[PDB]
């Protein structure tokens, strides 16, 4: 788990998972490259004629030891000539104020040594290291918010990181948002980017309120207006914790560092109850609860609305198929999914868990291959089909628009009365 | 909104919190002057001058932008985004200088030290010393109490 | 040339030293590995080839 | 820490403080004077100590 | 439950999650209510507990009076690491704790 | 011989922010009075707020509608930013019908006179499609302070309608408070004070009326202490 | 005082005095209305002059070693010594400026007094923090050792608030990781030792 | 109702002593209990009016700090004792109080050659300790009406105008549970009067003064 001078600007220098894996796991540095063999060909400004040529020497460890590279923070003239003679240069793994002549390549970037969360550190130089690593791990341990706030103080890469995130919507091609809707967003891709068969209409169905690996929220909520012209690759829909094109994690709170009658010491959290009433840090949990109609020996696990020794009120949230209605208010212990086993029948009702009460968000009934689907599942399929037919008919509408437009243009060129053409239906 | 025991400062030696609070206060004040001109419905030229000088604040900063190039409609949209405050960038080993924070607070019309004489509301009396108070972004972990219960 | 999303927000960058090199696309390693895994390479140096 | 902090603060003394060299009969007197702000908490004053 | 820094409580006082408190003396509560005569059926006692009655809440306040119960904070290094305190119900789910403890 | 300073003037800084000065005031008594009044006004200022959400055809509150710019949860998030001075009401089911492509505003709330939308300029929603339309029933209720609706959830033991979405009520519309203790000029006695109390609200009540109600509450509390 | 209370006041009176003291300390601290300012980190005035003198000494030593007058090991030891001495002088000047504050008398005569410098306060109070931490934050991080423990004779003349040299930051990173890993390792054996003792008893 | 605020339920005034007693008030409006506590604290701190021996024309007094002969006290200590002298008077705004005493022994507050218009709270309260039999005590003290605790320097041996007739006072906010509600606050008030006023009477008086100040906004 030790750190070697060989790792100088090589890998994640502060990033380290805790626990038994302490030191067992590292991560890639920011701006160092990789040799075909898997060695750190760390980019470095080839200091050509002492001037740090734009030539980026993606340098390996032996080459690193084989070259004298000065610090990226070193002051140099406009011509790239170092201001000082004894330039602080990392030479053969030994960094020292080496002569201006001694310089071989130049360090690529200040963040090159740093990793991602490492480059995210604000004013890290004026700070210490241990709590830095702690907050670094915490940044991984951060939970998703409900409303986003750009960290007012930036290190720059936050927008870059968000771009790297990709959970948000980016422009496949450039254009203006042709049709903006809550679920389906159509962007008029410019003809320049439009391929010959391509419509030039960009559709991006945004993510919205999805359960994560931690059963956490996922919403790539829209972040643009209809018809707004944009360049290809531009961010479109505000992803979960992705806002204003920047990695949105913190909530810039005006605070003071002073104790308050023992309510604040030992890192106690002093909180304005207004924020609570404002719910400035509220959240949601979407824990998937799946019920399986297991084919059991005396008959399959009969997930059905008919449950003996049960009350009708307990069946309120469940649909006529026993399906907890989309959004149905459930209770801890309540019978969310009427299921049965043979006794005649032993009620196997997949009740919503004790202490689990709330709105029944969705019911993904995946019947076994060879097992029919309920009207609820049929309806879910119908809704998916409606959405798919909507997108498909949008594409086909653009296509038929082009076709009928060409037809009408040919008709006008052929003297067919555009007045009578317009008066007649398009068909 | 929040308050912290200043004891852990020399303990954790993480003066980055102090820098963060000071910069947050300065930038909040700058964006506050901006939003004041906005509520004042001042000249888009005047608002432009303020916003530009703010972006133009700093010396030898790698970034250089011109709001004149930004359309007047674009200037308006940019200010509208910047209504809540003035977001700034300061990369690792490229953070703002102390004098830079001082200038930002000056444009923020905020105290130079960042320590304010905020009277305690419960006490009903002025704080005995100027209290370092400022804006900073915090985070909450997936360590919900409901899980711990 | 200035991006529309970049003109939309200009954070007052305190960065003084030139950003000589562009930030690398972070997805480099995983993408490269998957590509080397997926392709049918005539060289037969890596991948199923 | 915090308790020790307040302890030192009360223990902290000032020269030329808010009303140096006064007489407080007892804890009630000084409690009034400082609680009313008539004197700084860090003021050196003679008081009848029973 | 997560330990909370109950700076208000006395050395003997303990900050007991009132919901967790309810989870605790539930049989003791049922006994109190039968002693209060209001509880005629244990199932009814469970329901009134489920009713979370103010009468139930008041009876809980009564039962809590000087009825300290064991408490422990890991790790078991010194025998002082586990101690009970006079438990006073605190509305919620946090373990408010005395300062010097 | 305690001279009771009266409500000198109310110079409305804005519709929701105003200036109130008090004078002539006893030495130091003004400071205590200001702190107390600030706390009181912030405490239980009676007010009104949208409480329950009823929109036709919405099942889960975590949902969205086609042609609606935002989601139902986001719809409530926007609805939280409402300020109005309602008259003679305690629980009103408001209406806001908007249609066609465009943003629904506070004026777009289908409104009767019983509620005076303090800032009708405020934006309600944004129907993004010409085929898109909005119409919903908004339960606006009176109250005071900031009360989470989840508390009301168990209170309404009767099953709320599927979509009878509840919203927390910060019925107290005070925005901010401040108090400048200045010296009132009254003859030669320098101890007279001109306390300048700065009040920011949501604009749903006048500074003077709020001050009077607050004084009423303060004396009502003080009844026992006087009974000492 | 608490010990004297346990002695004389015995148990219960001492406990009562303690609870009162706790409440009083919280109250007096809240009213103490003091915070910590980034400006409070007064870097030593002649810290640069001290660094320059240390550089001159190192230059003479390197000249002698290059002249052969100093052994390479002798050069390393002498450089480590010069750096440590400079760090000591820096921390000394830092604390000297810190703990003391000049004040005009009640007669207006200016006079040094125990500084209410919040850092120097918390130091003289000692409620938390180390004068070493003072040297790290506003004095000098001093000469660190190589991760092997070999005294890396380069002294980190900068201060924590003053900002970290990238080289210095990496240098300190080694010792930091060493400490973290050491704690991680030591988290184990005492449990086995105690289990053995208990099973014995 | 909406404006319906929780009026406190009279708990007790723990009559710890004649001048020191504890006041219990529960329930109390959340923080409005705390607000009222701070308010009454400030009031009693400053609004307590009363007489006060300000300028004592003691015979042969030339130095503010001096050692009295034949009396166990210093002149500065005697001035502090004169400020301490507490009494319940009626009808005079300013009174010059005469103290006729002599002989070896402690001068109590009864040793004042005083008229009947003022009732000494503790005539026993040792005015001095006249050590010598040959020692004779003669002094006039300007017992003057006032309010609060004005310093002597805020102003004939001047003495601090501690016309505030309260030795000390304290308040504590506790929490109360109302049936199922539990966020309610509880007000505990500790008062150390100067004895010349009864505790509950003083509390009623301060509340009346505050309300009278508050009338013009009612």
């Amino acid at each position: 788990r030790d750190v070697h001078p060989t790792h100088y600007g090589r890998v994640c220098p502060i990033e380290t998972p805790e626990g038994p894996n302490i030191g067992l796991i590292n991560s890639l540095s920011v701006y160092a490259q990789t040799n075909e063999y898997g060695f750190l060909e760390t980019p470095y400004r080839k200091v050509t004629d002492g001037v740090v040529t734009d030539e980026i020497h993606y340098l390996s460890a032996i080459e690193e030891g084989n070259y004298v590279i000065a610090q990226a923070n070193s002051n140099l003239d406009e011509e790239g000539h170092f201001v000082e003679d004894l330039v602080t240069c990392r030479s053969k793994g030994e960094s020292s104020l080496f002569s201006r002549d001694q310089v071989d390549y130049m360090d690529v970037s200040t963040q090159q040594v740093v990793s991602v969360g490492a480059s995210l550190i604000p004013f890290l130089e004026h700070d210490d290291a241990n709590r830095a690593l702690m907050g670094a791990n915490m940044q991984r341990q951060a939970v998703p918010t409900l409303r986003a706030d750009k960290p007012l103080v930036g290190t720059g890469m936050e927008r870059a990181v968000a771009v790297d995130s990709g959970v948000t919507a980016v422009a496949k091609r450039g254009g203006v948002v042709q049709y903006v809707d809550a679920s389906r967003i159509v962007i008029k891709v410019n003809e320049d980017e439009m391929y010959p068969g391509e419509a030039g209409i960009d559709i991006y169905n945004l993510t919205k309120y999805t359960r994560s690996n931690q059963n956490t929220c996922i919403n790539q909520m829209p972040c643009v207006s209809l018809g707004e012209p944009v360049e290809r690759g531009d961010v479109l829909a505000d992803g979960p914790s992705t806002d204003l094109g920047e990695l949105a994690l913190g909530q810039n709170m005006r605070v003071a560092f002073m104790p308050w009658n023992g309510y604040n010491f030992e890192d106690s959290i002093l909180v304005s109850e207004r924020v609570v009433q404002e719910d400035r840090f509220t959240t949601i949990h979407i824990q998937e609860l799946a019920c399986v109609s297991r084919d059991t020996k005396l008959g399959p696990e009969e997930i059905t609305a008919d449950i003996p020794n049960v009350g009708e009120a307990a069946l309120s949230k469940l649909d006529e198929s026993g399906i907890v209605y989309i959004g149905a208010e459930v209770t801890g212990g309540d019978i969310l999914v009427g299921k049965v086993t043979p006794k005649d029948v032993k009620d196997s009702s997949l009740r919503v868990p004790n202490g689990v009460s709330g709105t029944v968000i969705d019911v993904q009934v995946f019947t076994r291959d060879g097992v029919e689907k309920d009207k609820r599942a049929l309806e879910i399929e119908e809704m998916q089909l409606k959405q798919a037919k909507k997108d498909l008919s949008e594409e086909l509408q653009i296509l038929e628009a082009g076709l009928f437009s060409r037809i009408r243009a040919v008709l006008v060129a052929g003297g067919v009365e555009a007045e009578k053409l317009d008066k007649l239906p398009r068909d | 909104d929040i308050v912290l025991n200043p004891l852990g400062v020399p303990s954790r030696m993480n003066i980055g919190q102090i820098l963060e609070t000071h910069l947050g206060m300065a930038a909040k004040g700058i964006g506050d002057k901006i939003n004041a001109m906005l509520k004042q419905q001042q000249e888009v030229a005047k608002l432009r001058e303020f916003i530009q000088r703010a972006y133009d604040l700093g010396a030898d900063v790698r970034q250089k932008v011109d709001l004149s190039t930004f359309s007047d409609e674009e200037v308006m949209r940019l200010a509208e985004n910047l209504r809540k405050g003035m977001p700034i960038a300061t990369p690792v080993f490229d953070g703002a200088k102390e004098a830079e924070i001082k200038e930002l607070l000056k444009l923020g019309d905020l105290p130079t030290s960042g320590q304010i004489r905020l009277y305690d509301g419960r006490t009903g009396e002025q704080f005995e010393r100027p209290v370092t108070v400022g804006y900073m972004y915090m985070l909450k972990l997936n360590h919900l109490v409901d899980d711990k219960m | 040339v200035y991006s529309y999303t970049e003109k939309k927000r200009i954070r007052k960058d305190f960065g003084k030293r030139p950003q000589v090199l562009d930030v690398p696309y972070l997805l480099s390693i995983q993408l490269d590995s998957f590509q080397k895994f997926i392709e049918q390479d005539p060289e037969g140096q890596y991948g199923l080839e | 820490q915090d308790v020790v902090l307040g302890l030192y603060y009360m223990t902290r003394d000032c020269v030329n403080a808010k009303g140096e060299g006064m007489v407080l009969t007892g804890p009630k007197e000084a409690e009034r004077l400082y609680r009313s702000g008539l004197a700084s908490l860090h003021a050196r004053v003679k008081v009848r100590i029973t | 439950s997560v330990i909370t820094v109950g700076p208000y409580l006395r050395l003997h006082q303990c900050g007991l999650p009132k919901k967790m408190a309810l989870e605790l003396f539930k049989p003791f509560i049922y006994g109190k209510l039968e002693l209060r005569g209001l509880a005629t059926t244990i199932k009814a006692a469970k329901k009134m507990v489920e009713r979370e009655e103010a009468v139930v809440w008041d009876i809980l306040d009564e039962v809590i009076r000087e009825h300290p119960v064991l408490l422990n904070r890991a790790p078991t290094l010194h025998r002082l690491g586990i101690q009970a305190f006079e438990p006073v119900l605190i509305e919620g789910k946090a373990i408010q704790l005395h300062p010097l403890v | 011989e305690f001279l009771k300073p009266r409500l000198v003037d109310i110079e409305q800084v804005s519709s929701t922010h105003a200036k109130v000065t008090l004078e002539p005031l006893e030495r130091g008594f003004g400071h205590t009075l200001g702190n107390a009044l600030r706390r009181i006004l912030l405490s239980s200022m009676p007010g009104c707020a949208v409480t329950e959400v009823e929109i036709d055809g919405v099942l889960h509150e975590y949902s969205t509608k086609e042609g609606v710019q935002e989601d139902i949860l986001e719809i409530l998030l926007n609805l939280k930013g409402l300020a109005v001075r309602v008259q003679g009401k305690d629980e009103v089911i408001l209406t806001l019908n908007k249609s066609g492509i465009g943003p629904v505003t506070a004026a777009d709330i289908t409104h009767d006179g019983d509620v005076e939308i303090v800032k009708p300029q405020h934006v309600i929603c944004h129907l993004t499609d010409e085929n898109a339309s909005i119409s919903m029933r908004i339960k606006v209720q009176r109250g005071r302070g900031y009360v989470p609706a989840s508390t009301r959830i168990h209170s309404e033991e009767d099953e709320r309608p599927i979509g009878r979405l509840l919203v927390d009520a910060c019925y107290s519309p005070v925005e901010r408070i401040a108090y400048n203790v200045e010296a009132a000029r009254v003859e030669q006695r320098t101890d007279l004070d001109k306390l300048v109390i700065e009040m920011e609200t949501n604009g749903t009540i006048d500074p003077e009326e709020a001050i009077r109600r607050a004084a009423t509450i303060l004396a009502e509390q003080l009844e026992a202490f006087v009974d000492l | 005082m608490l010990n004297t209370c346990y002695r004389i006041l015995g148990l219960k009176p001492t406990v009562i005095f303690a609870d009162q003291i706790m409440y009083t300390g919280f109250a007096y601290a809240a009213r103490s209305g003091a915070s910590v300012g980034i400006d409070d980190m007064v870097i030593p005035e002649k810290k640069h002059e001290i660094i320059s003198e240390a550089e001159a000494e190192v230059a003479e030593i390197q000249e002698q070693f290059q002249s052969g007058l100093v052994t390479a090991g002798e050069r390393y030891n002498k450089v480590i010594d010069i750096w440590a001495a400079a760090n000591d002088r820096v921390s000394k000047a830092m604390m000297d400026n810190l703990q003391t504050e000049t004040v005009i008398n009640r007669d207006g005569q200016e006079e040094k007094q125990v500084s209410f410098n919040s850092i120097y306060m918390m130091a003289d109070s000692g409620a938390r923090g180390s004068a070493a931490q003072i040297r790290q934050l506003a004095g000098m991080r001093g000469l660190m050792a190589k991760p092997d423990g070999s005294i890396i004779e380069t002294p980190i003349t900068a201060n924590f608030r003053e900002g970290l040299n990238v080289l210095q930051y990496f240098i300190s990173t080694h010792g930091a990781r060493k400490g973290l890993a050491d704690t991680a390792l030591k988290t184990a054996n005492s449990g086995y030792l105690t289990r053995r003792l208990v099973d014995v008893a």
